[PDB]
RNA sequence: AAAAGGGAUCAAGACAAGUCAUCAUGGCCUAAAUAUUGUGGGCUAUAGACGUGCCACAUUUUCCUAAACAAAGAGAUGCAAAAAUGUGAAUUUUAGCUAAUCUCAAAAAAUAGGAUAAAAAUAUACAAGGAUUGUAGUCUGAAAUUCGACUGCAUGAAUAAG
RNA sequence: GAAGUAUGUUAUUUAAUUCGGUGACCCACGAAAAACCUUACCACAAUUUGAAUAUUAAU
């Protein structure tokens, strides 16, 4: 909840869940280079144990928001979470709709 | 060739392409507000008559 | 039919010259991640910000004394009075713990 | 961490040993993939399983293993009563 | 004493070292002086 | 659309060959070959790569055992089929650092 | 009809070539950079936002790019008591040509001792764009954080 | 606040 | 050249067919909770039973050796050569290419040789098969225990073509 | 269709085992990727004009 912003900030479909993925692609952004130095000294094999050991304990204490695991795209017109296409940035379904009434530029039906 | 896609374009980086199916809409909301804007009653001199 | 260690005295030529890492001994020296390159700047542009709306487009105009109705948000106000006519619009918001 | 280069997985935990003869509390833990390491023999342990706190006591035989590997997430299937 | 009939003491020495064996070495305070009051709300 | 690329094409067209130059071919000591990419006024991440080729034997101060030699500091730069050492640079922000970075660098090779 | 090199002027390709108008072209597009990032567009008007450039340029302190002169003429009048100043400062143009015109870097040097953790970090770091000058400071602070913690 | 009301007073006087 | 082929398309209506969990919307409900945030768990449970596939039950199969022939697709949220290291997964290090250029990348069956047989039913001849489990590792990731994917060694279930 | 096994479901279990589809026209279906996230479920903690707009008062 602290890395919701108090003022929405997004233009797409919002959805309860919208919200929650964007805050998380923010906070990603914010702690990368951070979040790298940590994962560099823990497989650094060169440095000392403890050196490693204090890195490996750092990582574990970061917000989850932090994690770039939990980013998962989502349809900016519907706000779902499954059969999305990168491409696009829509679910299945509406990159159909959208294709046939002209909407997405280059896209065809197909036939061969 | 503008009568196949609403958005006649190539672009080389993809970044500015994929949301121009949502901007349609935003701008198809702008055009038609703006078309639709009158003068303030005041301003003519009308008498508004309220309902 | 070359020595191994003559070799490496011409890799660590090339390392030195055009400024490698000269690791003969496969070491884990973590510098996989430091070529690993960045992806939050691309990952954080997914969704689009806010951006003009209805409101920015009335306050443009405004000025010359030009209005327009916002059927979205007039439409959304008429139907929350309906409700309170016929009774049945939202409660009172609660600020306190039920007790 | 499977990786063994890559050491254990540890986590922050109040492990404080007391004093000889002291009475100490067992430790409350959520973190279910904490690796046992040597230290903690002897230590008690309530591990979360998603509902309770399932009690342990760390053994020179549990160490390698993980926390979450001493308590029962589900309840055994049974047919019939 | 300190006999590990099952060998697992052995092993964990064998992959990781003697840094996190008890004594009296990562365990001065890396675990525990890590572990703050209220670390994660809901025990 | 068509009429207005028309009235380009015969009035503003022609103005251009009052600004062309000839093509003069490279001299002896032009040795190197660059290569820049362009996107036409799109910002894209690969336009800053700078490419450069050059043959061992235009570089005439070098001896036989010196010319091999270079052969072999470039590593898999060098290609024997053509006799060319290609190598490229996009490490820095602006395209003219990675230019500046190949020419050093050649000159250290 | 009317055609110059001037009025092709900032549709060109920027390039760093030894032709000098490769090079007026990239330092063309460093001023687009500051100036907002829009294309180089002196045939659509000379209209703009008055009042989102009155904030860029003294609230937010920013430069601001005019694509013609006949564009910056138009904001004084819209503008009540509003100046501008005429070209970017001495320092501005240095660190325009310093990078994109001169193309002067930091030359990555080479690091023999792979226990040179830090000296090792800048080399990767310098030999990559990814990494701005800030994403290496906020690396470089973590680093040095737990270099220090491991040490007696 | 609350339940808004019509603005009523929007006239321009001759 | 030609007796060509395939794809897309395929109406109205009915099934009050599916979807108020994409979206959108009328009515009716929740509004300190039928809303919102995190940690852990669950969606991965298992008596019986029903559908999809995968693979095997050796003689036109499988196993070993060798110097053949494809198409299409992928790499700016990245494909990664060569070299070196390891039995292996893979690691170390980056040349090149953001591509009819460079890389993934190597086709396999086939073709031609070769090895093995009382190739499971006579117990001193137990075939093929790779499930189950033990153990040691690797990769991704805060995190691999509930609950991931591959690798080495050992273990060696049913399975006679239904 | 018999063997082993990946997988969907019933039934049952469970603090939860999210929901829908479920004769032809469900059952490798929605789901073109459930360890976290996804996630809609449960336990334990945390929040109450909240993430939107408008209006009225202060700075
Ligand atoms: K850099
Ligand atoms: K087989
Ligand atoms: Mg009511
Ligand atoms: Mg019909
Ligand atoms: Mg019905
Ligand atoms: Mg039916
Ligand atoms: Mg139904
Ligand atoms: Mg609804
Ligand atoms: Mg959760
Ligand atoms: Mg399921
Ligand atoms: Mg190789
Ligand atoms: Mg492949
Ligand atoms: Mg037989
Ligand atoms: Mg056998
Ligand atoms: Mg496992
Ligand atoms: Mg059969
Ligand atoms: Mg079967
Ligand atoms: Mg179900
Ligand atoms: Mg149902």
């Amino acid at each position: 909840s602290m890395f919701r912003a108090k003022k929405l900030d997004l233009g797409c479909f919002t959805n309860v869940r919208v919200l929650r993925d964007h805050s998380k692609r923010k906070a990603f952004l914010e702690a990368e280079p951070e979040r790298q130095a940590l994962r560099y000294v823990i497989r650094n094999t060169t440095l000392p144990a403890r050196t490693r050991a204090v890195a490996q304990l750092q990582l574990t204490q970061m917000h989850a928001y932090t994690r770039p695991t939990q980013i998962r795209n989502r349809c900016i017109l519907g706000g779902k979470s499954r059969g999305i296409l990168r491409d696009f940035k829509m679910t299945r379904y509406n990159f159909r709709m959208n294709a046939l009434m002209g909407n997405i530029p280059g896209v065809k039906k197909a036939s061969w | 060739i503008s009568k196949e896609w609403k958005n006649s374009i190539y672009v080389f980086n993809h970044n500015n392409l994929k949301n121009l199916p949502l901007f349609d809409i935003n701008i198809n909301s702008l055009i038609k507000d703006y078309f639709n804007l009158q003068f303030k009653d005041k301003i003519l001199f009308k008498k508004k008559r309220l309902s | 039919s070359v020595p191994r260690a003559r070799l490496l005295q011409l890799v660590k030529a090339r390392c030195e010259l055009f400024s490698t890492t000269f690791n003969p001994e496969g070491i884990r020296t973590g510098n996989k991640i430091l070529r690993q390159r960045l992806k939050g700047p691309a990952l954080a542009t997914y969704y689009p910000r806010k951006n003009v709306g209805i409101r920015e487009l009335q306050k443009e105009f405004g000025t010359l004394g030009l209005e327009v109705d916002d059927e979205v948000d007039d439409d959304r106000l008429e139907h929350l009075a309906a409700l309170r006519a016929r009774d049945k619009g939202a409660p009172k918001k609660k600020r306190t713990a039920p007790s | 961490k499977r990786s063994v280069w890559k050491g254990p997985h540890i986590v922050p935990l109040p492990i404080q040993r007391p004093e000889p003869g002291k009475k100490i509390a067992p430790i409350r833990t959520q973190a279910r993939s904490a690796t046992i390491l040597p230290n903690f023999v002897g230590l008690k342990f309530q591990v979360h399983n998603g509902k309770d706190y399932i009690d342990l006591t760390v053994t020179e035989e549990m160490v390698g293993h993980k926390l979450g590997e001493f308590s029962a997430t589900r309840k055994p299937f049974i047919w019939g009563k | 004493v300190e006999l590990d009939e099952a060998g697992k003491l052995a092993a964990f020495r064998e992959r990781y070292g003697r840094g996190w064996d008890l004594d009296a070495d990562s365990l001065t305070d890396l675990i525990s002086g890590y572990a703050t009051e209220n670390m994660n709300p809901g025990l | 659309e068509f009429r207005e690329y028309a009235r380009i094409a015969v009035w503003e067209m022609p103005l251009l060959s009052k600004y062309a130059k000839p093509f003069v071919p490279p001299t002896s000591e032009e040795v190197l070959r660059f290569r820049y990419t362009t996107y036409m006024g799109e910002f894209h991440p690969a336009d800053r790569k700078v490419v450069v080729e050059f043959c061992p034997k235009d570089l005439r101060d070098l001896s036989e055992v010196q010319q091999r030699k270079l052969m072999k500091l470039a590593g898999p730069r060098y290609n024997p089929e053509k006799d060319i050492i290609k190598m490229s640079c996009e490490k820095f922000e602006h395209q003219a650092q990675n230019k500046r970075y190949l020419g050093d660098l050649i000159e250290k090779m | 009809p009317k055609l110059t090199p001037d009025t092709l002027l900032g549709y060109g390709p920027p390039v760093a070539t030894d032709a000098a108008l490769g090079k007026v072209e990239s330092a063309m597009r460093t001023m687009r950079i500051l100036g907002g990032g829009l294309p180089f567009n002196d045939q659509s008007g000379v209209t703009s936002d008055p009042t989102a450039i009155k904030h860029r340029y003294v609230h937010e302190k920013k430069p601001v790019f005019f694509s013609s002169v006949e564009e910056k003429e138009w904001v004084r009048e819209s503008l009540d008591k509003f100046a501008v100043s005429e070209g970017p400062e001495k320092k501005t143009k240095q660190k325009i040509l310093e990078t994109s015109v001169l193309g002067k870097y930091e030359e990555p040097k080479y690091v023999e001792s792979l226990t040179e953790t830090v000296k090792m970090v800048e080399k990767y770091q310098g030999g990559t764009f990814s990494y701005a000058p800030s994403d290496a400071d906020k690396f470089n602070k973590k680093l040095n954080q737990l270099l220090a913690a491991g040490l007696p | 606040e609350g339940v808004p009301v019509p603005k009523r007073e929007d006239d321009a006087k001759l």
